[PDB]
RNA sequence: UUAAGUUAUUAAGGGCGCACGGUGGAUGCCUUGGCACUAGAAGCCGAUGAAGGACGUUACUAACGACGAUAUGCUUUGGGGA
RNA sequence: CCGAUAGUGAACCAGUACCGUGAGGGAAAGGUGAAAAGCACCCCGGAAGGGGAGUGAAAUAGAACCUGAAACCGUGUGCUU
RNA sequence: CAAUGGUAGGAGAGCGUUCUAAGGGCGUUGAAGCAUGAUCGUAAGGACAUGUGGAGCGCUUAGAAGUGAGAAUGCCGGUGUGAGUAGCGAAAGACGGGUGAGAAUCCCGUCCACCGAUUGACUAAGGUUUCCAGAGGAAGGCUCGUCCGCUCUGGGUUAGUC
RNA sequence: CGCGAGCUGGGUUCAGAACGUCGUGAGACAGUUCGGUCCCUAUCCGUCGUGGGCGUAGGAAAUUUGAGAGGAGCUGUCCUU
RNA sequence: AUGAUGAGGUUAAUAGGUUCGAGGUGGAAGCAUGGUGACAUGUGGAGCUGACGAAUACUAAUCGAUCGAAGACUUAAU
């Protein structure tokens, strides 16, 4: 059966990615609390 | 269909008593003088 | 006097070694060793050279020769069991236990 | 009769396979069910061997497979003509037999009582 | 000898004690790291390109620090001591 | 105040394995010895192991390495059935 | 001389664990833990001896508390029982030769069988090194394994026109 | 109102729908109507078969009595008298 | 089901094969004749025939191993 998932690099880097969570406040907002986290994958 | 109760280790142990391998049918091979099967071929000679 | 000889995380669960091991308690070396090469089992090929081990401990340091020896008493316990899964239905996953083997075997010239 | 755990088109082939074979090496080695199985056939196309009437061979060539055999000096001839040429003059004045067998210790992969079975 | 009567033995295995092994990681002891504070500094970093990264850099080479194409570091002034 | 199920989630390459499309969620894992002196050689084995000899105060301190409980699994047996 | 069953519950006296203050002590001539024992007190519990153990720990008085577990379909970690039971995930294999410590399971060969609007050839998306040649066998392969999409070593992707 | 870890699932008692009736309404009625996922690898006792051990004062091969126990146990028509 | 039960292990018919037969099927192959051919006829109730009946050691039950008594007291008759 048609599972979820269906990956596409392109959609994933264009609905995430840096630049786009980098268009918003919002998404300015994600970067900074997984920079407080220390995060090593930021987007 | 799943068990009541534990098997204790005296029920377990009771029940494999007649749980065991048998020693094989050993015989001596005539021409080595090593232990073969009976009715089969000697495998360090090769005889009968 | 005695000989020792052990084999260590074998991969064997200890119970299917044991069944082997139940018929070379207290009979002689070359009965034990026709034994084990006759008997069809896996464990089987894993014992006949600890008990070989065993006796060639013994000429090597005791200079007790083989044709005197019997099996005194040998035996087989737990191991380091190794744990894995197997992926069943319904998205459960059920356990399987690798488990292993510490065998021992010693050989006695039966004097002291 | 035996079935030896298989269907009835797959053990047809296998049993002629197993003989064709046989005659090919003139002993193999197989599990005693399998050998107590192919005694019969190949002891049979014997039979149809030690007349050599072209009836018989055209009823043997029922069973047997196909095969080339190199002999010394690269000389070749197949399974029929082994059967009908090197094999009928052997047991013209034997009336029966034909095969032995000679159990051998269990194999290490399964339990199976391997065997030998040899054209006599 | 025969009648009548009575009673061992057995252990395939089990139980209980005891001895000796394994498995396992409690406990005891230990500290590299934490927690709560006190006293004093300090309480702005960015277009002079920040904070955070990515790639690189060694004799050989992955990781971690350090470093940046002058890369596992360069200069200088002082401290020191194989 | 805490001593490794505690104390940070994190004493140990931890916001890391890992999980989720993503926000996010989020572990488990310290201890040989004083010194590495980390077991020259020999013996069985293809090897893993082992058994001697040697190192060490100690090697049931041999690297999964301090102490090593219980559940659990064995091998003997004195008394029973 | 009288009293002493007891649940919700009230009252009193106490036993134990960690730490602190002071005093007095014990410790490689072997501490704490651990194990055993046929010992002592009315109880919570306290000693002693013998083994393992290889450095800390008791006693008196008094202070403080993360102070006492058997149950919460409690949490974490180990190990059981069901049991040598169910399962071994659509299918055709047989045999000769070789390789090895070991072979139904690896290599070669013959025969046989299955697909064949496809289990065949391409190419996208996606995965990223699974690709190739040597070597290995712990682990992963639902068995075995000398084999491999596994492990170790060294290699491999070449465009003016796709 | 024996028996669903032996079976079915038509009725009834989930979510859909529809008619009559009641309710302004959401909805309702033991009023109808069409449709509607029946899981479980048997540990113990029990029961039907089938083995091994031991005891029956020696070790054996065969034939046995029967203390008990179980199974059967029904009945029609015609003719004759 | 397995184990048991039963028929046998060479001083042997237990099973296989060989030979003969029962039963089943129904006119094998190759020839010759006739037909343009599709075919037909004689050989020849032929050929084939798993379990069913009998004979025959031709092949396999070759070699060997393990278990298994020595008989209690007491009393009464003998
Ligand atoms: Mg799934």
């Amino acid at each position: 059966v048609k599972r979820t998932y269906q990956p596409n690099k392109r959609k994933h880097s264009k609905v995430h990615g840096f630049r786009k969570r980098m268009s918003t406040k919002n998404g300015r907002k994600v970067l900074a609390r997984r920079r407080r986290k220390g995060r090593k994958v930021l987007s | 269909a799943v068990p009541k109760r534990r098997t204790s280790k005296t029920r377990k142990n009771k029940r494999r008593t007649h749980f065991k391998i048998s020693v094989p049918g050993m015989t001596e091979c005539p021409n080595c003088g090593e232990y073969k099967l009976s009715h089969r071929v000697c495998k360090n000679c090769g005889s009968y | 006097m005695e000989a020792k000889a052990v084999a260590r995380t074998i991969r064997i669960a200890p119970r299917k070694v044991r069944l082997v091991l139940d018929l070379i308690r207290g009979k002689n070396a070359a009965e034990a060793i026709a034994i084990l090469k006759l008997t069809n089992k896996a464990s089987s090929p894993v014992i006949e050279k600890v008990l070989m081990s065993a006796l060639a401990n013994a000429e090597h340091n005791y200079d007790m020769n083989t044709d005197e020896l019997v099996v005194k008493e040998a035996y087989a316990n737990e191991g380091p069991t190794l744990k894995r899964f197997r992926p069943r239905a319904q998205g459960r996953a059920s356990a399987i236990n690798k488990r292993t083997s510490h065998i021992t075997i010693v050989v006695s010239d039966g004097k002291e | 009769y035996r079935k030896l755990g298989r269907t009835s088109d797959q053990r047809k082939a296998m049993l002629r396979d197993l003989a064709t074979s046989l005659i090919i090496s003139e002993r193999i080695e197989t599990t005693e069910a399998r050998a107590k199985e192919v005694r019969s056939v190949v002891e049979k196309l014997i039979t149809l061997g030690k007349k050599g009437d072209l009836a018989s061979r055209r009823n043997a060539a029922k069973t047997l497979r196909n095969v080339e055999i190199l002999n010394e000096d690269e000389t070749t001839q197949t399974a029929l003509q082994k059967l009908f040429g090197e094999i009928a003059e052997r047991y013209t004045e034997r009336q029966g037999g034909y095969t032995r067998i000679l159990k051998q210790g269990p194999r290490r992969g399964d339990g199976a009582e391997s065997v030998i079975i040899e054209l006599v």
